[PDB]
């Protein structure tokens, strides 16, 4: 029962070490065989963290006429294809950590499927 | 810097440095008034043929010959830090807080931003 965060990120690293070296060889540039690494190894960089967070703040006025502060979250992992789908979850234990990995999760999900918008949460 | 940085704005926004179209008009209102009260006078004391040359100082010349924009903002400042002073004197009066000025000084800022959300209607319900 490992952290969950970590698993996704933890499958992107290690799917990263493998096409890395296939992918160095179907490129096509006039650049030495040490600049492409430093071009794959880079944007490999750019795909795994998630571009934007945003963190919000309600002022609710309750049925009884009280008022109470609700916090929300959404995460905007990629912006190759727009726009971006992603579910909304009614949680009192949704942290900012687990949206950014749920967010991330779709934006791969749908690439295997062929389905064009990124991933959000 | 808050209070320029607020004076910046408002130059970016009304397209026109300060006082560009006041500072010759409101020259030649000062040398009018100084030539009436010449004349004034000398319809007075002017019998006696003794003219009154009134004239400015060698200070308020130094202030009419080099008016810029740069001294609306230095007194627009002058301004803000005084009617603000006033408004923690007294705060630091209606709570009696002797002399902590820094309480004072969060309850004017809260009190004030109170005022706002209680007459908006915090709730678009
Ligand atoms: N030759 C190959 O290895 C592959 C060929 N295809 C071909 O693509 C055609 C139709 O695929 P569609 O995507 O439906 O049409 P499309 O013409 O609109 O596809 C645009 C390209 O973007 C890729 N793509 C689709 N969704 C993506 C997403 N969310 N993120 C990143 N890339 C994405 C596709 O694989 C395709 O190459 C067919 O000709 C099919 O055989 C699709 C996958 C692999």
């Amino acid at each position: 029962d490992p952290n969950f965060f970590k698993m996704v990120e933890g499958f992107f690293d290690r799917g990263a070490s493998i096409v890395e070296d296939k992918l160095v060889e179907d490129l096509k540039t006039r650049e030495t065989e040490e600049q492409k690494r430093n071009r794959v190894r880079s944007i490999l960089r750019i795909i795994k963290p998630c571009n934007h967070v945003l963190s919000l703040s309600f002022p609710i006025r309750r049925d009884d006429g009280s008022w109470e502060v609700i916090e929300g979250y959404r995460a905007q992992h990629s912006q190759h294809r727009t726009p971006c789908k992603g579910g909304i979850r009614y949680s009192t234990d949704v942290s900012v950590d687990e949206v950014k990995a749920l967010a991330s999760l779709m934006t791969y999900k749908c690439a295997v499927v062929d389905v064009p918008f990124g991933g959000a949460k | 810097g808050v209070t320029v940085s607020y004076f910046e704005w408002l130059n970016n926004l009304n397209h026109v440095s300060y006082g560009r179209l006041t500072f010759k008009y409101e020259r030649d209102s000062n040398y009018h008034l100084l030539m009436s009260v010449q004349e004034s006078l000398e319809r007075k004391f002017g019998k006696h043929g003794g003219t009154i040359p009134i004239v400015p100082t060698a200070e308020f010349q130094d202030r009419i010959s080099g008016a810029s924009e740069k001294d609306i903002v230095h007194s627009g400042l002058a301004y803000t830090m005084e009617r603000s002073a006033r408004q923690i004197m007294r705060t630091a009066m209606k709570y009696n807080l002797g002399l902590d000025l820094r309480t004072a000084a969060y309850v004017n800022a809260i009190e004030k931003v109170f005022r706002v959300y209680n007459e908006a209607g915090v709730t678009f319900t």
